[PDB]
């Protein structure tokens, strides 16, 4: 749905996130066209040195079907993952928005 | 490697 995208390359994600209308925290979860079940989280944020940037985080998979960006905290699915980082940055560069 | 952000 709105935050989930299939087959979107790293650079397409970059163009989409950097478009006017997007703010810090704007983000999207993308699935690799080649390796099904392989997800990445792309976020818009501000770098003091760089300026507006798009960061990329690798979502890893558990053997039980679940996910995590940091072993510290795991989730049963992509929704729960979004609900958490949406509420706390918890390790990320900034909380997600929308 | 791709080059993903390091997290703690």
């Amino acid at each position: 749905g709105s935050w989930f995208f299939k087959n979107l390359s790293r650079k397409d994600a970059e163009r989409q996130l950097l478009a006017p209308g997007n703010t810090h925290g704007s983000f999207l979860i993308r699935e690799s066209e080649s390796t099904a079940g392989s997800f990445s989280l792309s976020v818009r944020d501000f770098d003091q040195n760089q300026g507006e940037v798009v960061k990329h985080y690798k979502i890893r998979n558990l053997d039980n079907g679940g996910f995590y960006i940091s072993p510290r905290i795991t989730f049963p699915g992509l929704h729960e993952l979004v609900r958490h980082y949406t509420n706390a940055s918890d390790g990320l560069c900034t909380r997600l928005s929308r | 490697e791709g080059d993903f952000e390091e997290v703690l």
